[PDB]
């Protein structure tokens, strides 16, 4: 009945770990946050 | 002997080049140079708020991150001009030179 087809135990375990990097497209964010907030956003290479 | 005596890490200052102001280019990407600071970014409106005394920001890692126009007091949010790696595909020269 839910979206990416896990078991209740999984989505459990996916909700506790918190994901500092989350890997996909961030060029689209740019600006208009209160600041850049990273772990080089980027910008200094690392990626 | 006359000694000039003056630091270079105030940012609002108020004295010398004999440059020659233009335009600003806003969100196109540009190469600009603001009081002696230099880079390579696109430029756009900021919603930052700076004090009186407060020419420069910056972001966490101590870079520069926005700057107050040097004519106008617009506060201008410097985000770097996009890049990033170039990875090619290529099925093996012994079979195609098609590239992905
Ligand atoms: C600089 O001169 C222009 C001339 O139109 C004026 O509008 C602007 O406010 C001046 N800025 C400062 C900081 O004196």
């Amino acid at each position: 009945s839910k979206p990416s087809k896990r078991s209740p135990i999984e989505d459990l375990l996916f909700n506790k770990v918190t994901l500092a990097d989350a890997g996909f497209i961030k060029q689209y964010g740019d600006c208009l946050g209160d600041i850049a907030a990273r772990c080089a956003q980027k910008f200094n290479g690392l990626t | 002997v006359v000694v000039l005596s003056f630091e270079l890490l105030h940012a609002p200052a108020t004295v010398c080049g004999p440059k020659k102001s233009t335009n600003l280019v806003k969100n196109k990407c540009v190469n600009f140079n603001f009081n002696g600071l230099t880079g390579t970014g696109v430029l756009t409106k900021s919603n930052k708020k700076f004090l009186p005394f407060q020419q420069f920001g910056r972001d966490i890692v101590d870079t520069t991150d926005a700057v107050r126009d040097p004519q106008t007091l617009e506060i201008l949010d410097i985000t770097p001009c996009s890049f990033g790696g170039v990875s090619v595909i290529t099925p093996g020269t012994n079979t195609s030179n098609q590239v992905a």
